[PDB]
């Protein structure tokens, strides 16, 4: 999963893989890897929310990387920032 | 400290917004469901304690429900909550559990009613 640098060089499937691995060390006995993949996704996606729309996502979505996935889509589109590569 | 202990107390009722009020004045406190669960139970640190703590809310059908999925998943593994980005503070960005009385002062390692659940900031204000 390489941290790619704009969430334009991201397919949407890329990013759902980039989720999998967060909730991989998400479960792991230290922080230290789980931190440093959270900095990038707050960096890509540039979501006021940061990583709440992980560990506190909106009611009114899926809890899921779909969820996460589309409330980052619909975010940027309605701030007409580029969103993710169609691939 | 880091020396083994029972763990005691009898914790209070929450309701659905548990850590709600976790960055205000003592914090959120244990729950009672949890306290019951962790009663008289042998740890071998208060880290232990906190591991178990955290796994016998991911267990508990009822505040388990107040966390996302992720959330879940940490404490399952005994990792404490993270707290909402607004409440972190540098590296501290997961709820940490408070003792009342100082571990020094009065002590009270595995006392429940002694221990509460505060943000980073919170923490960093009372003290």
């Amino acid at each position: 999963m390489e941290l790619k640098n704009s969430i334009s060089d991201y397919t949407e499937a890329e990013f759902v893989q980039l989720l999998k691995e967060i909730e991989k060390e998400n479960v792991a006995a230290t922080d230290d890897v789980l931190y440093v993949l959270l900095e990038h996704f707050v960096k890509i996606t540039e979501h006021p929310d940061g990583q709440d729309l992980i560990y506190y996502p909106s009611d009114n979505r899926d809890d899921s990387p779909e969820g996460i996935v589309k409330e980052i889509k619909e975010w940027r589109a309605a701030n007409g920032k580029p969103g993710f590569k169609q691939g | 400290r880091n020396k083994p202990g029972k763990a005691t107390g009898k914790g209070k009722p929450v309701n659905n917004k548990w850590l709600n009020n976790a960055g205000k004045d003592l914090g959120s406190p244990v729950p009672d469901r949890i306290a019951n669960k962790l009663r008289d139970k042998e740890f071998k640190s208060f880290d232990d304690f906190r591991k178990k703590f955290w796994e016998e809310v991911s267990k508990d059908p009822e505040l388990s429900k107040q966390f996302s999925r992720t959330q879940n998943d940490r404490m399952k593994v005994g990792r404490a909550p993270q707290t909402r980005t607004q409440d972190v503070s540098g590296k501290r960005q997961s709820f940490e559990l408070h003792h009342e009385k100082p571990i020094s002062q009065n002590g009270g390692v595995y006392d429940m009613d002694n221990i509460s659940v505060v943000t980073p900031k919170r923490h960093i204000d009372i003290h």
